[PDB]
């Protein structure tokens, strides 16, 4: 504990993204929002527009 | 184990010369080393750190050969006050903190 | 700064040895800085007891690792030393001084204090 | 580059040869796995 910040341990995680002609595995959450009835609204399921 | 050896046991010059102790460790790891002075009935001065680094008012006439395994300090214009034992001192891994066997310093 | 002993001069052997360093030109609390003991015998070279870090913690010898423990006091900014079962081979004086430890292996002693001789005897 | 695999299970008493009937195959997965096939072998089950 008594070095310089420079001397200091620092965790590091490096994210990196494998990206294939290959189906993509990982998405996005896609903005999960909340579900309205019985009012006309633009919705979207499953990439359904 | 670092065992550390200092050479002379007894350094024997007369002011104006120069006096050179040597601190080597045992056939191991290299990094930094401290050089202290100590007069009877006081405590350690510290004289040099990081393996040549005067500390905070140590005259110029001080300096530390700074190198491998074998270690130097050196004295340039022996003052009559600067006959002393000096100790050198390490920190490995294990164990923490050996201290030289001592030079002592005195007048031919 | 200064550093100052405090703890009786005599220790019956196989018996606690106690002592306090009182430092007063800055502050214990910082996280820059150990606060170390250094004994040696009368004729003898220095011997590194133990160093101690402000939060709880410390680093001690390989040898008097069994019979030693380190405290430390932030309020009164004063660190004190237990050495246990001690005998007659630790009549010494022991000075208590200030580390600063910056990359890995740079360890010096900034500034000592003079140090009181506890021997050891009965 | 899409293996599909429909499947259908179904329980039959004939003893011997295709039974004539209907029934419809649901898909049972798509895999993109985007090579090339011309030829494959049936493996089966040895009982020691």
């Amino acid at each position: 504990p008594t070095y310089g910040v420079g001397y200091q341990p620092y965790r590091v995680v490096v994210l990196s993204f494998e990206l294939l002609h290959a189906p993509a595995t990982v998405c996005g959450p896609k903005k999960s929002t909340n579900l309205v009835k019985n009012k006309c609204v633009n919705f979207n399921f499953n990439g359904l527009t | 184990e670092i065992v550390m050896t200092q050479s002379p046991a007894t350094l024997s010059l007369s002011p104006g010369e120069r006096a050179t102790l040597s601190c080597r460790t045992s056939q191991s790891v290299t990094s930094y080393l401290a050089w202290y002075q100590q007069r009877p009935g006081q405590a350690p001065r510290l004289l040099i750190y990081d393996a040549s680094d005067r500390a905070t008012g140590i005259p110029a006439r001080f300096s530390g050969s700074g190198s491998g395994t074998d270690f130097t300090l050196t004295i340039s214009n022996l003052e009559p006050e600067d006959f002393a034992v000096y100790y050198c001192q390490l920190r490995s891994n294990w164990p923490p903190i050996t201290f030289g066997q001592g030079t002592r310093l005195e007048t031919k | 700064v200064q550093l100052v002993e405090s703890g009786p001069g005599l220790v019956k052997p196989s018996e606690t040895l106690s002592l306090t360093c009182t430092v007063s030109g800055g502050s214990i609390s910082s996280s820059s800085h150990y606060w170390g003991w250094i004994r040696q015998p009368p004729g003898k070279g220095l011997e590194w007891i133990g160093s101690i870090y402000y939060s709880e913690s410390a680093y001690y010898n390989p040898s008097l690792k069994s019979r030693v423990t380190m405290s430390i006091d932030t309020s009164k900014n004063q660190f004190s030393l237990k050495l246990n079962s001690v005998t007659a081979a630790d009549t010494a004086v022991y000075y208590c001084a200030r580390v600063t430890e910056p990359r890995w292996t740079s360890c010096y002693f900034d500034y000592w204090g003079q140090g009181t001789l506890v021997t050891v005897s009965s | 580059g899409y293996f599909k695999i429909y499947s259908k299970h179904t329980p039959i008493n004939l003893v011997r040869g295709l039974p004539q009937g209907f029934s419809a195959l649901e898909p049972l997965v798509d895999l993109p796995i985007g090579i090339n096939i011309t030829r494959f072998q049936t493996l089966h089950i040895s009982y020691l």
